[PDB]
């Protein structure tokens, strides 16, 4: 069959943001198909997300992040039959940031670190945070206080966000399995 | 112990008391016109109040942490 | 549903990248120059509306601030000229009618025939507004500005339907025939326009006499868009290919019309730069071929496109070049093989998958070029202090350093792992070692920390 | 049936890469069939790899490795029926291996030893990191230190680079074990 | 121990109000014609104020961590 | 143990105001069209008034730690 | 202890300050035309910069391994 | 303690200096016409800079462990 764009994709988006498509399949029957969303930069080089089954209908909608590079192929994949991708030229973000620490209104202390010292200060600090965690709560406390070192390391110009949600992703399993285990036989 | 909370009540009251006062010499060697520190420094100064009302924060804490033991 | 092509695309994206920034007001637009900073002109967003308007859903972001920034930037139904900043050394803004405004009608009324209901409302709002100022007095207006407006007005009859417009255009035909390289331009465009709605001999002797009548690129630009009108190839490659000389294109992202190459300032003048969007999209959709789009030509000198024509099957190029040299011609295209042809030479080329680019040396005299997709026995072709195992020493020792440190600060075992996946981040972070063994180390320690996590 | 090659297997490859082969299948009806690619020196001593099934159309693409042997026979095997095999001339990589370590660019200090002592070596080696990581993370420090220390031998010459994956191969399995032991009741 | 507390109290205030001086010197051996030398020279004058107030401001916490001892 | 305190600041300004001298001297020492301190000699005399700030900054650390203790 | 952390920190420095004569001494041995040392000695000397750097980053480590205990 | 940092630091440099004395030495005994023998001699002849160098990178780090001891 043949594959479709239902809403168009906003060209040159925000370096690290999403946006939503509305992706519609063709001779689909009756019956929900499989679907994948390569994203990369050049075709050859692709990163497979957004798995998941459109609606009977024939239509899925699903989302699309947007790489740090200066061209972006989306393709949307009905694994099996036909495929199509376009092409995406998001802002590019510069490596290094610069955060600005405000005190007092007017006065800020702003400052920029170079990549590497600024990863491997976030990482000794996600130790010292860490290991005070297992020391005082436990295994829980592991989890608790990376998540809070974390975000202290946000405030700062520090590690990036999205590490928050790998420790977001394992603490929620955890959690998961009591609930069963308080639910079962 | 009842002594070391009356005394850490007191500090703190003393700190809320003369905290203004810091907090307006570090506006008059900072805020106005004349720059008697650098944009650095002065962001410092500005600072400076915050690490104040940290440190009344964190003393008491410290000292009950290590009394109870 | 449709896409952006590929020079729209790199056009809109190198002004958004370098001439977006913060109105006096609070909506985001774009200003006039790099250097000034200061003036915010809504013609200029309405230029840019104009050139984007075909694939308006891409950048529905940037479209909505401009239409806000109209939006606050009209009056009555007149729009402004300048939204400007102080210079150091509530609203900041000259309240003189905007020149080119019937600009600002006719990208009002392209982005509405595409959808955008409240640019359609927009158009025909200042539609009315303007139409009423000009009954008051006759034809006391600018004359480009005018033929924009008639422009504007066949297309909200294409559009909406409504008879009136029609009367109207009829009527401001006669204003256009009661009256500058760009006004001429202009003019002719406006008579090409007027007899494609209503086929009347008059508009078309109008037009060829402007077209037997014939710096600061824009002016080209409209020259382009006009011939391209008119459908004579020799004036609209002629004017595509003087746009073409002073333009900086990269293939992925950049393309900036510059407004001057003599003049000092170069720069990117926003004035230009949709003009010469518009002007690269019209040539390519008009004359161009369905599949192999020439939309960027790097001419040195003074040479220049003459004639583009698809005969048959293949597409020939006559163009006509001073002093040898070389040019350098990209076009859109989805094929990935086929032969060019510099007068009979059999020359080779590049080509990835979406963009080909021949670089061919020209005679002095006129030249064909023949290219020819998809074709049969094909001839030409497609081609186009320390150290690392030091510094991997450095990073084993760190990582045994680090590891033994933690274990002995802290006896915990699972501690100890998670210094090892934090160490394996550190020896990443200064690069000491490759990705490989970093990111199998850093697995490994994952899996090992909540297997000991698991094992208390 | 019949068993064809749509690929060319590539005469003379490099000692230790692999190569893909793209094997299509004759009267096979609509279902996945089973295959086996026997590797080896002379078509007497084969060793099996690359077991799966091939796609309905009935064509496989799979991975062969090379040996280092001068001769080697890659067998396809459809498992019941007709099979086919192809003679490869690899090149042959000498026993021993002389390893540069680079130091202030020119400068480089470079030493061969005997497979024999070099094996030896890359054993005490491994011995002594695998204690130090039983004594200081547990039995995931023995996979970790491992997984290092042999990572410094393939550094020097040393110990070859496929027994990494050997124990990449068992740390796996745990890995698996703890996720399943995290997910159901 | 309420003679410490004004201790500490005047301490801070003394910091706060000198430290124009320690700027003033600063900037006078730092700035244009400079006889400093421009350079790592340049950094680390003006690192001595930054350090001056993580002194200024660590000590009274220390001081009262102690004296409640 | 207020006296120290205040004497750190006066170390400190009797340390911001003696360096200028030494620095002038490490100048004239190592300036010039031919001087005698070579290259190397050159980098260690102009690192010594980089020791002697970080002394100089080390040293108010050093004085709270011992007060702490 | 602080004495400790204070002492690493001046040796480390110390460290950082004079490796680059080391290194200059070693170019100077090993590289140019003159052949002070032969191919092996000559790379074991390229090699000597790098394990000044790794006795650098392993003394203190082993410093505080053993005095945590 | 900066006493021994010096002498640590000063054997190293000395080292590095007198070690082409060494390979002056080791070659005269092992270049054409050896009066040392060719053989396992001038192995171990040319083995003796190499851990002579091991000796002058090891021993500077277990003085450095003692010493902070």
């Amino acid at each position: 069959g043949t594959i479709s764009l239902l809403s168009t994709p906003p060209v040159n988006p925000p370096a690290y943001s999403y946006f939503y498509i509305e992706f519609q399949f063709l001779p689909t029957n009756n019956t929900p198909q499989p679907y994948a969303i390569f994203v990369g930069p050049n075709p050859n080089n692709l990163t497979e997300v957004a798995e998941g089954y459109t609606l009977s209908n024939g239509t899925g909608y699903a989302r699309v992040p947007v790489i740090n590079a200066q061209t972006e192929y989306v393709d949307i994949v009905w694994v099996n039959q036909n495929y199509t991708m376009f092409e995406i030229f998001p802002q590019i973000q510069n490596a290094t940031t610069t955060v600005t620490l405000s005190a007092n209104n007017n006065q800020g202390f702003s400052f920029s670190l170079p990549t590497w010292v600024s990863w491997v200060i976030g990482a000794v600090l996600m130790l010292i945070f860490m290991g005070v965690g297992w020391k005082f709560m436990g295994p829980a406390g592991l989890a608790i206080f990376g998540i809070f070192g974390l975000f202290i390391a946000m405030f700062f110009g520090l590690l990036p966000s999205y590490l928050m949600y790998v420790i977001l992703f394992i603490v929620a399993i955890v959690g998961a399995r009591i609930l069963t285990k308080q639910l079962g036989g | 112990n009842v002594g070391l909370l009356i005394g850490l009540f007191i500090f703190i009251l003393v700190g809320i008391v003369l905290l203004p006062v810091i907090t307006s010499e570090v506006s008059s060697l900072t805020s106005g016109t004349s720059p008697a520190v650098t944009g650095t420094n002065a962001t410092l100064l500005n600072l400076v109040p915050l690490f104040y009302i940290l440190i009344l924060v964190i003393v008491p804490a410290v000292l009950a942490y290590k009394m109870y033991r | 549903v449709s896409l952006p092509p590929l020079y729209v695309e790199d056009a809109v994206n190198a002004e958004i990248q370098q001439l977006w920034s913060k109105s006096p007001t609070g909506v985001y637009a774009f200003h006039e120059a790099p250097s000034v900073n200061n003036s915010f002109w809504p013609d200029d967003n309405a230029k840019f509306l104009e050139s984007i308007a075909p694939w308006w859903q891409s950048y529905s972001s940037y479209v909505n601030s401009t239409l806000q920034f109209l939006q606050q930037s009209d009056v009555n139904g007149l729009f402004i000229k300048r939204f400007e900043y102080p210079l150091n050394p509530w609203w900041e803004a000259v309240w003189g009618e905007n020149y080119y405004e019937g600009e600002i009608i006719y990208a009002l009324a392209l982005l509405g025939k595409y959808g955008n209901s409240q640019a359609l409302q927009m158009a025909q709002q200042a539609w009315l507004s303007y139409y009423n100022q000009l009954k008051a007095y006759n034809g006391a207006t600018y004359t480009s500005s005018l033929a924009r407006f008639i422009m504007a007005t066949i297309l909200l009859y294409n559009i909406t339907g409504n008879t009136q417009y029609s009367n109207a255009y009829t009527q401001l035909a006669n204003w256009l025939l009661q009256y500058f390289l760009d006004i001429s331009a202009m003019a002719g465009q406006a008579m090409m326009a007027l007899y494609a709605v209503t086929k009347n001999i008059t508009y078309l002797l109008d037009a060829q006499l402007v077209m037997n009548a014939i710096y600061y690129t824009y002016k080209s630009e409209l020259v382009s868009e006009f011939g391209d009108a008119i459908g004579n190839n020799t004036l609209a490659s002629l004017a595509i290919s003087r746009v073409w000389q002073r333009t900086s294109y990269t293939y992925p992202t950049s393309y900036i019309y510059y407004v001057a190459r003599y003049g000092s300032g170069l720069q990117m003048n926003s004035e230009t730069q949709p003009w010469g969007d518009v002007a690269t999209q019209f040539y390519v959709n008009t004359w161009s071929p369905s599949n192999l789009d020439l939309f960027w030509a790097s001419l040195p000198n003074n040479n220049y496109i003459t004639n583009q024509t698809w005969n048959g099957t293949a597409l020939f190029i006559h163009l006509y070049a001073y002093q040898q040299s070389q040019v350098q011609l990209i076009f859109l295209t989805t094929t990935v093989n086929f032969n060019v042809l510099v007068n009979g030479n059999y020359t080779n080329y590049e080509a990835n998958h979406q963009i080909m680019q021949i670089a061919p040396t020209l005679e002095p005299g006129p030249n064909t070029i023949i290219i020819i997709p998809n074709p049969k026995n094909q001839v030409s072709q497609n081609t186009n202090t320390l150290t690392q195992n030091e510094l991997m020493l450095l990073g084993f020792v760190i990582y045994f350093v680090i590891i033994m440190v933690t274990y002995g600060v802290s006896r915990n075992k699972t501690i100890t792992v998670l210094s090892s996946i934090v160490a394996v981040a550190i020896v990443y972070a200064l690069a000491l070692w490759p990705t490989y063994m970093a990111f199998i180390l850093g697995a490994v320690g994952f899996f090992m920390l909540f297997y000991s996590i698991s094992r208390r």
